[PDB]
């Protein structure tokens, strides 16, 4: 159970980690 | 009785935990969702000007205990447990889907990574300056689309892309 809608396969984006940003 | 409130098999119509709300669980691939698999009757998508060579979206990073860095602009000290980190982060989620506060203007409040001064904006880049396995990542969401918590090296976060 997690409720808030989320996307197993089309979740993919600039998650953070797109750019040497953090990591 | 209406049979097609029920899901095809993989589908499981689930609640939420002591809340009464009722959403889709695929225990298939372990997808979760609100909205109809088949209801193709209205499809949620905004208009972004510039096709997928590009994007631009906003986002919410949660750090916990065992980060890389356990020190951030607004606390120094962040001793938070995963699950800590993932209540909090689904339960914006819950806030903002509900009309109660904006992503935007969510995120730049409880960001905790620098990104909060941007309102989670990260800004609009193109291919080239991303990790090899994140540059064909960054493409795949469109506009309107929200995704939950994600797990990366760097943590928990969410995502919504604007452009």
């Amino acid at each position: 159970v997690l409720t808030p809608p989320d996307q197993e396969v089309i979740r993919n984006i600039d998650q953070s980690e797109f750019e040497g940003f953090s990591f | 009785m209406a049979d097609e409130e029920k899901l095809p098999p993989g589908w499981e119509k689930r609640m939420s935990r002591s809340s009464g709300r009722v959403y889709y669980f695929n225990h298939i691939t372990n997808a979760s969702q609100w909205e109809r698999p088949s209801g193709n009757s209205s499809s949620g998508g905004k208009n972004g000007q510039g096709e997928p060579a590009r994007v631009r979206c906003s986002h919410l990073l949660v750090k916990h205990s065992q980060s890389r860095r356990p020190s951030s602009w607004r606390q120094e000290k962040i001793t938070r447990t995963k699950e800590e980190a993932l209540e909090l982060i689904n339960g914006y989620i819950q806030k903002i889907k509900s009309g109660e506060e904006d992503f935007e203007s969510l995120a730049s409040q409880f960001s905790d990574c620098s990104s909060a001064k941007a309102r989670g904006d990260l800004g609009a880049f193109s291919r080239g300056q991303m990790q090899k396995p994140f540059e064909d990542a960054s493409f795949a969401l469109r506009t309107g689309e929200m995704s939950g918590p994600v797990f990366t090296d760097s943590g928990i976060h969410i995502i919504l892309r604007t452009e």
